């Protein structure tokens, strides 16, 4: 299958990422206000599948740890979200066995959709308040399955966003971790055995987003 | 098969935003664009793009975009969608009548000027470089001097201070050779928000040792990624890098044998320079000015300055050096800036490192440094500090003055400047009489080692002027092109005073193309008013804006307004073919994706038809000076009734006139100029712009070349010389003769710009031809030499502490100056010197998802959604003594104007420590206006001060005094 390696040791936080999703994708805006942040959408939504979430970390001397985190479906390697899904009815949440990627039908309409994000160890699912169809990051399956990367990993300019196998990913994330260890003595990788959104964490992954890990 | 892009034609393009001049690939339906990302193939983002770039589907195909022309008549609430024939032929009307009543043909001293004062013109960094020099003249053939755009409020002061010091006023590197350096200093620059695919570069540099340091009065997404990170207060550059300057000479950190060869460190200046108290020699207090003679370097019986190699004489430049910035000591730098003494030094030591000779740190600056009474100073501080560590000419080193929109480079190069022609030819003053009187004023050098490269301008003022009037010898032709008065300070004819002038009713008509002033010009309520006083204002720009609208904005009423207020809406950058000049001058030709929306057209369609519509009007009616408008090389633009941005820029590249031999080599009539080398001044060849002499040849379009081959020696700093082309004459470094030893061996072999056997050059191409060590180094520098000490800078030979026009202290601990002495202020304007009513720094700065005054961003709802309104960042403390809570609704108020804010209460901003008292900041982005969107807000322009920089008149916009209030 594929695998996504997310070294946020090298994000800027241009949310260059949140746009390109809803431009491949041409998904709506939300209607959005300044409440005393940069972070907006504030949460991923029915409309919205990626968002940056911005976190200001307190440091011993002149200016913070500012922690960002690009939100997307880990496509897990065994999705519980299918699980419980698929109590209620098969189909409404398949796996491409080619690529790895997890999908949501339009049948998720007719699940228990709070089951399914309850479910989910990284409280990624979103319900449409409507028709009750569950939406998330889809791995851009289309683009990968036709030779291209995902819209989101194509577009980062910092190196964060990498995609490929599984192997060449897990490798690499290895390499990567020791590297990134000589500025950032603790960072970590998100859950590396379960996931194939392998983000690397500066620190703490938790201080990124209470869900960053299981 | 991807649905989407199934049915669709692929053309590449380049990003209409940022001057790191990203590649597109545009899906066009075979019919609209149906998709925009990144191209893959670029050597610069490799198929990355910002939230920015991102999103120009949602530009290009965004319904609030201008179908057909509107007009409002004087007084009316309204618009009315007129035709093009309608549109241009009025306008021609409008130009010929405003003309014929003002024109000028000799001045009130009696000299020849033949100008019109009446008209003044805003724009465009954002039109192509083939339509940005076909519009200034146009503007010129009509007489006009009063010829502005985005350069003036943006990197102005960039052009003299690197200029004076390198002798180019360009960025010295490029984007791809960041990540030779070993030290990156990130220093009045945000580049990980402003220049987001630069930082692939910088963390590249970084992934091979390279230490990252950001100086920034707030914690930003770019200090986030930084080894260092250092706050300054807005305003205290100078006593920071003067600092630096000390240190690396008291600790002998400065590279001795680059110093003493390459820089004017030996040049010995005249007894008649002194500083005491603030004051350079020759301080004329009643006019606000300094006489430079004063400043003059000893010669020797030939002319050329005198020097002392052993360095020992004590009017040598480096010891008169020493001496200056003797007083910057880290105690008093500390009090000054906020910086605490132990971060001072970590920066200093860590910085000072690269002056090793196999080392390179770089300066990554802009709007932080430039826009300041002091923005000359401030950069000639800086290009004074990488001259003393060698860092100029390297791999990895130079001075990367990041430049702001796609193509301002381009525009500045084009001379939508008052006081430049294309090429940086200056615009004649009223004594320069004839063209020989013209050529005179260019200062020639005695020194057979000194190239002295602007000794040829005749040659490209005679080929620029053989473009403009083909069948006029260039000495006839040059009476066509108007004027400005000798007697009056350069200032007078910029921005600033243009508004100050707008706002005493002594303009008729603007053409505000492609910028939107009423939001992008300080002081925005003056700018707002004064333009209710012109009978005519002409807005060419993709969406109706606040500039096109400023009859109805916060307390306007056609109640008590005339202007007949003309719309023309133009394509973007993806519906046209044309060239943009990046941040390194790569000239990079981009092709049409899609057809034209809504039956609007490019600016050089618009500008043709409309100027064609005066050709022919002068041709039927009578009117004064219609020489210049009637002979007008206009035929050589086109190509099928319409703009040939291919023609257009084949005539900048140049082409002989006739059969030629120039250079020991015969040339064929009708054939393109292959460089400048072989331009010539007895009319033989044309040329537009001497810089484009070599993009354009016979080999074909050069600025076309998708071709990312390099050899070895190319390969290991990422020239990419064979990708699109860079003037001069494709030399990717600048002043790389510098990045070798005087036997032609690199400093740092490993990273070899340049390099000399088989009695040639190798990698980049050479700057300045010659053998090593029979050159100087710095081609375009009268003396050859990098100036530490530069004389021709109207505030001093040395950069000088002097505090902001608007300063929260009331005692300079330098010197018993506090503002700069000859700083541009208007009579009678207020401002807030340590005022109770304004106690706080105020700045204005960007995000990464909105585009300058947000015109075009503010319109796009994937941008809108991540930053909907303007907001107000403030320390934890300020919000605290101002009780102020996260995301309240704050009054930020100046001398000038108010507005309403988002307060972000951040550990990001902190009280500087200013002489062992905390000052707060205020710090707003300027992304906002009253029109678009929906609780949006307005510009942080209503705060910002009419006044700035003595060398180029650039607002003050980084640095003045606010107070903020909860609601
Ligand atoms: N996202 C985005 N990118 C852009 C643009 C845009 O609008 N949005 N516009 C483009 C244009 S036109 C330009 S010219 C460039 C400009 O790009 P930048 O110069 O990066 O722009 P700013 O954010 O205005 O200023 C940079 C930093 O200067 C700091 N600063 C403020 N006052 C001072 C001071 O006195 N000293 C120092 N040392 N720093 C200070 C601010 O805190 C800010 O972080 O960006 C270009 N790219
Ligand atoms: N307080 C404060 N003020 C500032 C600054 C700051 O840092 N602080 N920054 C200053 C700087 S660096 C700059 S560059 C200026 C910029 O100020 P302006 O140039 O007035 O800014 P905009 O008009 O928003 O941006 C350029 C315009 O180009 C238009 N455009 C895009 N494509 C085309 C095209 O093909 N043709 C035409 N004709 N127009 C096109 C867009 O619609 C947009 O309106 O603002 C300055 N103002
Ligand atoms: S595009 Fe890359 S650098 Fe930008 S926010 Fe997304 S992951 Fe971070
Ligand atoms: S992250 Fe959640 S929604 Fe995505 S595959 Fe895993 S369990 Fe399912
Ligand atoms: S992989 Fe595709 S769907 Fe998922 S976040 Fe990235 S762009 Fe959006
Ligand atoms: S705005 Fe600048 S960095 Fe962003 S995609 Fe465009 S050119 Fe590249
Ligand atoms: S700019
Ligand atoms: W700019």
């Amino acid at each position: 299958g594929k695998m996504f390696f997310v070294d946020l040791s090298r994000c800027t936080a241009c949310r260059g990422c949140q746009i390109a999703c809803k431009q491949w994708k041409n998904l709506p805006a939300e209607e959005t206000r300044n409440t005393g942040s940069h972070q907006n959408p504030p949460d991923l939504s029915y409309v919205t599948l990626k968002t940056v979430r911005f976190t200001e970390k307190s440091r011993k001397g002149p200016g913070i740890d500012w922690l960002f985190f690009p939100e997307q479906c880990r496509h897990c390697v065994e999705p519980p979200c299918k699980g419980q899904a698929d109590v209620d009815l098969e189909g409404a949440v398949v796996k491409d066995e080619t690529t790895g990627a997890v999908l949501f039908t339009e049948l998720t309409a007719k699940v228990d959709g709070e089951s399914v994000r309850s479910a989910c160890p990284y409280d990624i699912p979103r319900i449409d308040p409507v028709t009750k169809r569950l939406s998330k990051c889809d791995m851009c399956n289309d683009r990968v399955q036709n030779g291209l990367l995902p819209a989101c990993v194509k577009t980062c300019p910092t190196g964060t966003m990498n995609f490929g196998d599984e192997q060449e990913m897990l490798a690499l994330a290895e390499k990567r971790l020791a590297e990134v260890k000589k500025t950032y003595p603790g960072a970590v990788l998100g859950d590396p055995n379960d996931v194939r959104v392998v983000y690397l964490f500066t620190r703490d992954p938790k201080d990124f987003y209470e869900h960053a890990v299981a | 098969e991807l649905q989407k892009l199934q049915w669709a034609k692929q053309t590449t393009s380049i990003c209409c935003y940022c001057a790191v001049g990203c590649g597109l690939i545009v899906h066009t339906a075979k019919g609209r664009a149906v998709n925009v990302e990144g191209d893959p193939d670029h050597p610069i983002n490799e198929g990355s793009l910002c939230p920015k770039g991102a999103s120009i589907f949602q530009l290009g195909e965004n319904d609030q975009r201008g179908t057909q022309p509107l007009y409002r008549a004087p007084f009316s609430d309204t618009w009315k969608p007129v035709t093009w024939d309608f549109a241009l032929t009025e306008i021609a009307k409008r130009i010929k009548k405003t003309r014929d009543a003002s024109f000028t043909e000799k001045n009130a001293a009696g000299d020849l000027v033949n100008r019109t004062e009446a008209i003044a013109s805003f724009g465009s960094a954002a039109m192509d470089n083939e339509e940005c020099w076909a519009y200034g003249n146009i503007l010129r053939s009509l007489g006009l001097v009063y010829i502005e755009h985005q350069a003036r409020i943006c990197h102005s002061p960039t052009v003299p201070a690197l200029a004076e010091s390198f002798g180019r006023g360009a960025m010295t590197n490029h984007w791809n050779d960041l990540a030779n350096s070993d030290c990156i200093l990130i220093m009045g620059s945000n580049a990980a928000e402003n220049h987001p695919i630069a930082f692939k570069w910088v963390l590249r540099a970084k992934d091979k040792g390279a230490t990252l340091i950001h100086v920034d009065p707030r914690f930003t997404r770019t200090s986030a990624r930084c080894d260092v990170y250092a706050p300054i207060r807005s305003g205290a550059d100078i006593p920071f890098l003067g600092g630096l300057i000390k240190y690396i000479l008291d600790n002998k950190l400065y590279f001795t044998d680059y110093v003493r060869e390459y820089t004017n460190a030996s040049l010995i200046v005249g007894e008649k320079f002194s500083f005491k108290d603030g004051l350079f020699s020759g301080y004329d207090a009643a006019n606000k000015k300094y006489d430079k003679s004063m400043w003059a370097f000893e010669l020797d019986a030939n002319g050329v300055p005198k020097r002392d190699p052993a360095l020992k004489h004590p009017r040598c430049v480096i010891n008169l050096l020493k001496k200056h910035y003797e007083r910057y000591n880290l105690d008093k730098v500390a009090a000054i800036t906020g910086t605490s003494k132990e971060q001072l030094q970590q920066v200093y030591k860590a910085y000072a490192a690269t002056g090793k000779p196999d080392k390179a740190g770089t300066i990554m600056y802009a709007m932080g440094w430039t826009q300041h009474s002091v923005g000359v100073q401030n950069i000639r501080a800086m290009a004074m500090i990488q001259l003393l560590l060698g860092n100029i000419g390297v791999a990895g080193g130079g001075v990367n003055a990041l430049r702001g929109e796609s193509n301002v480079q381009g525009s500045t190069d084009q001379g939508l400047l008052a006081h430049i022609w294309p090429g940086y030819n200056p615009v004649p003053n009223s004594k320069a009489a004839t063209l020989e009187l013209y050529n005179a004023a260019t200062p020639q050098s005695k020194d057979p080692m000194s190239v002295n490269w602007w000794q040829n301008r005749p040659k490209y003022v005679a080929s620029y002027l053989k473009a403009l009037y083909p069948d006029e010898e260039p000495a006839a032709a040059y009476d066509y092109l108007p004027r400005i008065d000798a007697g009056r300070k350069l200032t007078d004819y910029f921005w600033l005073n243009i508004f100050e002038k707008m706002d005493k009713g002594e303009f008729k008509g603007l053409f505000a193309w492609g910028m939107n002033p009423a939001c992008g010009g300080a002081n925005a309520n003056k700018n707002r008013k004064a333009m209710g006083k012109l009978e005519w204002l002409v807005n060419v720009n993709l969406f109706e804006n606040e500039t096109s609208s400023f009859w109805k904005g916060p307390g306007m009423n056609p109640a008590e307004i005339g202007t007949e207020v003309f719309f023309l809406p133009c394509c973007v950058s993806i519906e046209k073919e044309g060239s943009v000049a990046n941040s390194g001058r790569w000239m990079q030709w981009r092709y049409r994706g899609p057809k034209p929306y809504a039956e609007t057209k490019p600016d050089g369609d618009i500008m043709l038809d409309m100027f064609k519509k005066v050709r022919e009007l002068y041709a039927k009616e009578g009117g004064a000076y219609p020489a210049p408008i009637a002979k007008l090389n206009i035929a050589d633009w086109e190509e099928h009734n319409e703009f040939s941005p291919t023609k257009v820029a084949k005539l900048m590249n140049g082409y002989f006139l006739k059969d030629t031999e120039v250079g020991g080599k015969q040339f064929k009539k009708g054939q393109q100029v292959p460089s400048f080398a072989f331009l010539t001044a007895d009319g033989s060849t044309c040329s537009g712009n001497w810089l484009h002499a070599g993009s354009f040849t016979d080999a074909g379009n050069l600025m076309a070349r998708r071709d990312k081959t390099q050899t070895p020696e190319q390969a290991r700093i990422g020239l990419f010389p064979n990708w699109s082309f860079c003037w001069p004459v494709n030399r990717r470094i600048l002043y790389n003769r510098a990045s070798v030893d005087k036997t032609g061996k690199p400093w740092n072999p490993a990273k070899a710009v340049i390099e000399w056997k088989d009695g040639k050059w190798v990698g980049d191409v050479v700057d300045g031809g010659g053998d090593p060590g029979t050159k100087h180094p710095f081609i375009m520098q009268t003396h050859g030499f990098g100036a530490l000490y530069g004389p021709g800078r109207e505030e001093g030979p040395f950069p000088e502490h002097y505090e902001p026009l608007e300063c929260p202290v009331s005692k300079n601990p330098f010197s018993k100056q506090l503002h700069n002495p000859v700083a541009f202020q208007i009579e009678g304007e207020k401002k807030a010197v340590c005022d109770p009513r304004y106690p706080f720094i105020g700045t204005t700065y960007r995000v990464t998802e909105h585009w300058q005054t947000g015109l075009m961003t503010r319109r796009c709802a994937w941008l809108v959604e991540a930053e909907p309104q303007i907001f107000c960042e403030i320390s934890k403390e300020l919000a605290k003594l101002r009780g102020i809570g996260n995301g309240d609704t704050v009054k930020v108020s100046s001398l000038r104007g108010a507005l309403e804010a988002v307060a972000i209460v951040t550990e990001r901003i902190r009280p500087f420590k200013i002489e062992g008292v905390d000052v707060h900041m205020v710090g707003l982005p300027w992304h906002y206006g009253w029109m678009v969107p929906k609780n949006g807000g307005d510009t942080a322009n209503l705060l910002t001060p009419s006044a700035g920089d003595p060398n180029t008149g650039i607002p003050e916009t980084k640095a003045f005094m606010v107070d903020v209030r909860k609601v």
